[PDB]
């Protein structure tokens, strides 16, 4: 249900308080809600897109220099004079050469001279920028209870596609049989746009941070500028050979093309073709689960005779799918599933696809559920001719709990205070959790910031050095959250 | 030129993989012991400045690992 | 001749070592040169010129913005693009103004703004340099012929003319009646050209140095630039105006024609009209006076009855000067000229008109000498008829050797170690304080350098105040070369 | 609505007693006025306005010299005088020259020399002067009535126009709608004229210190005057050259403009070429809102269906701007907008446009409101169609204290005493607050007068190092009143 | 001349920008350093006569400071 | 502006008179002292600092003197 097979997975239970229950979605990973009702749901950001940008700079990448000319000029006699250094489209400068009665002057000094060279662009990188309104996310919320074919396909309409812009509201989504969903998104707080440049090269797009944008060392150009003549920053393409105390020349650099490739080690690809298609961040969605019908009460149960015909396939989290084949006689009916031990006296294991339903006989239908670790059985039909189907899921322990240790301190990793968006107004644990995280993560921001892989691995280290070696019990506050916490963000970092 | 200034530490980083990862993140070390590799010498110096100043035993390999990574 | 009158004349006795003696003359002042023998004669620099001038840099001094032209920028994305920023014609400022939705935006913010407007030069200034080379002084050599109407007319033809270059050589100067004069002058070490610049505004032109005439805050331009339209420093007579936050504007700051009047209070004004025109400086010739007649050996004493045609006037210096006229035969003759005390003992004083000389005619004679400090006989005959003339001379006896002492430390602080260059090569005694006098000039010269009237006297106070405050001795070598002579040298500086 | 957009707001909340309050409104800023159950306003002083200026003295800036006489007499005779030298148009100097009898004097001395130069004025700058009568200010009252093209619009009639002259400054403004507003302005306690001369150069305009204007040195001449032909201090702008001790010479010192633009430097800059249009200084008004109506209240709610037509669009100060369109029944209605959070809503944010109406249906109304310096929810609709949207509001949250404290520290430092009148009657605590800045103001003052940027950085530093080394805890007065108080100030000096 | 004299001082300051801000807020701040980079002889002999004259540091840098600045 | 670094000392005087010497040559010390006489508030303050600053009482004159040529 565009769900199993994503590495990425992340259940969230609870809709408590109200019927609410925070998630925050990004595109790499899925979100498979669940409740004691009200049936379990598929969330997936799928694309972002930047409606109209408008470009801030222009870049060049390889330039090309005609009209090369220069001017000598006597000792002592001043500066030479040349009628191109009075445009701006020629690149000049003045350098000192020697000068005697071999050049055809005199005096035997050490001269001026300039030289000038119209210096025309011929590859053009462009940096847009947007604003945080007309920015629309595409999420698509598909539901359980899994037809014919759909299981993890991109391919194909099993879910609505609807888009939150910040213009909106509520966001409406009606699900076909099931109820009416609502989230009520925060676009502005996602990404934090306005200091995001939207890079454009010849076929390619980046999202760089804006002020290493603008710190960028090339020829640029006003995003504002028609008649793209008046470079700026061209001394820093082109370079003068004065090699001994003789004449002076000039030379382009060459394509900075490659050399842009190395200076982005470290932002993310976004594909600036047919729209600007963002396929990066993360969204914060306000889930609401008022109006959600189970799509499947109000019918009756099975009379027997099921046939499986997809084998039992463990997804990893431990959350097994089958597929079985219906025969019998009413045809829209609810499935008897059940999980339950060797000798059937307690029901342990639980159903992800809640109420399992039958409809149009001659098609096969998916369940997937989670059992518990160790031997665990598979009731599927009633006492004529059901099956009793084995499952050996891979004996875990404490380490289901050390995984999810390690997914949510990596989600802490990855997003910094809205990692503590996955829970229900949680008061005394949440809402301060969030504040002494933002007040640690504004003083982890900017003392972090510019350092690479081994650079945080090296303070680390050494923090935890001056730490351990120390006194009055300050061992603490120089460990358990300077140290040990940047040797593991310093581990976790280039992703 | 902009071979420099790589845009590593600038924040803005999220769950799907950067432009060349695991092509750019093990580049500089392997540079800096290609470097050790072509020139024992002045690893040989560092260590003996290193070596001087530097009273206690993390000063010196600090300075060491200081001085030998800041020279390209 | 030509130089009774002027004040500051200068007296040099000597001929010693072969027949030449050391001579520094100036424009404003005159030198007068006896010896036991080889008639007494008198110096005059007139006129310095250079000859062919290469400008140097060229200054705006008033000017005018034409066209100008605004624009703005809605915030937070990019550079306001003028298309007249390419021309270097147009000075142009970036500024950040408040833009909202009352100005045309759809963000309020504080977006950006050019103003451009072409800078149109008006009237201009130019400094020229020269060489040390193809410069020619003129100066003018009368003798002591008593010739009438002859003393201190700068009109009329009396005195020979010749013109010195670095060309030149021993330059020969046939002066009728007297034998001829070698001027071994040093015309490259006078001035000291290749540091200053003779610059020219509209109708003056005045003697500044380089490193004061190449950093001014002027706008300026290359001395080999036709179409002078690019003015480089542009920004430093034009000012741009953004009173709150509004739109901007540029105005033209001035005119600095009696602005820079005020820069120029030290500099010594020339005459470039017609013709470069210096009328000021020094410079060092090496007198000749080996082939010098005397006009009047070889005639036969005079027998009697001489006429005073004109008062007995004293001179400042001393030095009187009277006009006989002759009555009697053999008028190619001597005249008997004497000054002897009371009692006419002894013949005191000093002939400055050595052998006088009745040329030829019944026209009158001027005759010039100093007596000594008290009374004396002037007598102008032999004894039938002689002509008995009582003359008193105020002071002179130990005031002069303190106006003679101070008018040498004046020539020590006019001239450098040049005012060494009186003397015929004292040897041991002069030439070596020629040495210590250029590298105590050298150490003083480094030192106090931009500095006024004021600050020299208070540094020579301070000085001072450390030497009489000091120990080890040190009092004297802080006060009576360096405390007492700064303050000497800043009460005679600013001539 | 007049006030959006503008950098400089200073928005005052409240009301004291009887409904007035105290404001002090610039040329720069717009001042917006909140009360309890009032309409809030937005003030704004856009003219002043000298009505008659009367000319108080001319100064020259160029002049030319023409009829040059110069007269000399012998060295014991006296001292020359020509009748130029009693006619007080000619400019004089006595100097003293060499004679002789080349000069066809006699007696060999320094004689005396005069030279005249008739004095021709050729470029003015003329510096008017107003009383504090006939002054006449102009502002503008506009208030947040919700309605299409008002924001930052600084045309049209959504305000009315005021005029405080100093005879009649009460003149209060009929408005249509929201009562009457009346204004105790008191104008003559502002700027202090009787001490400020409007300058006036060619194009241009300043307005300078009137004991300034009086001893700039240059030649002036009295306002009530009709022929140029008694300038007083003629000498300032003519040089006496006596080069050499032969004959002197007279000429003109060029024109002084650009200096006179050096010299204005600090001085604000006016407009006198059509009008005396002042562009700077405050004015000191009480404001009592009695009259105040709220033109909409008794209107009922609306029922519903808003859309936006323009976005949220965040100010500078921290606020927001909707621009919404109604459709529905029932036109003469109330918007209910809101500013609430999420889930068990609390009321976070206070709305600045109070009582937004609606008035002619087909027609938007932008309404104006502040959030918290978090997540934040606007509230527009009420039952279907709600028109709830997302805004983030970056830092605002301590920074708005040192925010707040720098603009009262800068609104302290730009005016004297007057910055305490920004608030409504504090008592004993505004008012003895402000006589102890009138106490320190007239100490400071009377010191610190002429001293520019940098020496009030110097000598505030000169005593805070004074202040940190001293005893009796002098250190809390010495750092603390003069030491730090004089360094800021010293940082926003020349404003 | 009458560009000396050049009103800042006076008070009579507002908000509003005056004439010639930005370009003589530091103009004596650059030619005293224009100065001192083409004088360098009396900065020396300054710095050994506020060296001589001053028991402390502090009035021994304020005379420097102080005799480099009445110097244009 | 223009009108500063008046040319002052720069070597190249001779006896001839320069351009405005007897009209250049006092107005900074007229300038100073018509300054002192429409300001005298900095002149106190100036005396007061510069008797609490400087430990002799050759110095406190120093520091009065040049404290007073630096404020124009
Ligand atoms: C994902 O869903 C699509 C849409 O149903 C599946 O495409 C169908 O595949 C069956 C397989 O035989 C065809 O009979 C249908 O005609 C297809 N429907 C179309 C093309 O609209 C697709 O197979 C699913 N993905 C996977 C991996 O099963
Ligand atoms: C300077 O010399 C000139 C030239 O000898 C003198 O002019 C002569 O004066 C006499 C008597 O006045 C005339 O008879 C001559 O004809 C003049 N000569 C010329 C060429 O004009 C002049 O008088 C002298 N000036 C003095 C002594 O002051
Ligand atoms: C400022 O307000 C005036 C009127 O109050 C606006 O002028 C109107 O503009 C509309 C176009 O939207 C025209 O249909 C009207 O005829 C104009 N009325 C006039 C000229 O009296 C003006 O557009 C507003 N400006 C801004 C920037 O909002
Ligand atoms: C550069 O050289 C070419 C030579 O073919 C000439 O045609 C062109 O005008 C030149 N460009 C400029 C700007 O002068
Ligand atoms: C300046 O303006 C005139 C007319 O106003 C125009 O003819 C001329 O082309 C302009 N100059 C430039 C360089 O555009
Ligand atoms: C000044 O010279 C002019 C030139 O013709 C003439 O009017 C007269 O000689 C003089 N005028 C005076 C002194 O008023």
């Amino acid at each position: 249900m565009r769900c199993i097979g994503i590495s990425n997975r992340d259940f969230v239970e609870g809709v408590s308080g109200g019927s609410w229950v925070d998630i925050v979605l990004e595109h790499g990973s899925c979100v498979t809600t669940m409740a004691k009702n009200k049936p379990t749901l598929d969330f997936e950001l799928i694309e972002t897109e930047a409606k109209q940008p408008a470009t801030l700079r222009k870049y060049c990448i390889e330039a090309k220099l005609t009209n090369t000319t220069t001017d000598s000029r006597c000792p002592t006699q001043g500066e030479p004079s040349l009628n191109e250094e009075q445009d701006k489209r020629f690149v000049c400068k003045h350098s000192m050469v020697d000068r005697g009665w071999g050049n055809g002057c005199g005096l035997f000094g050490k001269g001026g001279i300039v030289t000038c060279a119209m210096f025309t662009c011929k590859k053009n990188m462009k940096g847009k920028v947007v604003q945080p309104e007309n920015l629309e996310y595409t999420i698509v919320i598909t539901p359980h209870s899994g037809e014919e074919h759909a299981v993890g396909n991109d391919t194909g309409k099993h879910g609505k596609e609807i888009k939150i812009t910040p213009q909106s509201s509520i966001t409406e989504a009606e699900l076909t049989g099931y109820g009416t969903v609502t989230m009520e998104c925060s676009p502005r707080t996602g990404l934090d746009f306005n200091e995001m440049v939207l890079l454009q090269m010849e076929n390619k797009a980046w999202l760089v941070h804006r002020q290493w944008f603008l710190d960028l060392p090339l020829p640029w150009l006003p995003g504002a500028d028609t008649q793209g003549s008046n470079w700026i920053q061209k001394e820093t393409l082109v370079t003068f050979k004065n090699p001994h105390a003789k004449k002076q020349d000039v030379v382009v650099l060459g394509s900075q093309e490659g050399a842009m490739h190395t200076a982005l080690t470290g932002a993310t690809e976004i594909q600036m073709s047919s729209g600007n298609l963002l396929f990066t961040g993360h969204l914060k969605c306000r889930l609401r689960m008022d109006k959600l019908q189970l799509k499947g009460m109000s019918y009756s149960m099975c009379t027997g005779k099921f046939k499986v015909v997809k084998e039992i396939a463990e997804t990893q989290h431990g959350t097994i799918v089958i597929r079985v084949q219906y025969e019998g006689d009413g045809s829209p009916c609810k499935i008897p599933f059940e999980i339950m031990d060797l000798e059937k006296r307690h029901v342990l294991g639980r159903l992800i696809t809640v109420n399992p339903i039958v409809t149009e006989k001659d098609s096969p239908v998916n369940i997937e559920a989670e059992p518990p670790f160790g031997d665990s059985y598979i009731i599927i039909g009633v006492e004529p001719g059901q099956l009793k189907l084995n499952w050996f899921k891979k004996g875990s322990s404490i380490g289901q709990m050390i995984e999810t240790t390690m997914r949510g301190a990596k989600r802490m990793a990855i997003l910094g205070d809205t990692a503590w968006d996955f829970g229900s107004l949680g008061g005394v644990f949440t809402s301060i959790g969030k504040a002494l995280h933002q007040v640690f993560g504004a003083i982890y921001g900017a003392a972090f910031s510019g350092v690479s892989w081994i650079m945080k691995i090296l303070i680390g280290v050494i923090i935890t050095w001056i730490g351990m070696n120390s006194r009055s019990t300050s061992l603490s506050v120089s460990l358990v959250l300077v140290g040990v916490v940047t040797l593991y963000l310093g581990v976790m970092v280039q992703a | 030129s902009v071979a420099l200034v790589p845009h590593v530490g600038m924040g803005l980083e999220t769950r799907t993989e950067t432009w060349m990862s695991s092509e750019g993140a093990w580049k500089h070390a392997q540079r800096i012991e290609t470097w050790i590799l072509r020139h024992p010498g002045f690893t040989i110096m560092a260590a003996i400045l290193a070596y001087t100043i530097g009273t206690t035993h993390f000063q010196r390999a600090l300075i060491f690992i200081l001085l030998t990574a800041v020279a390209p």
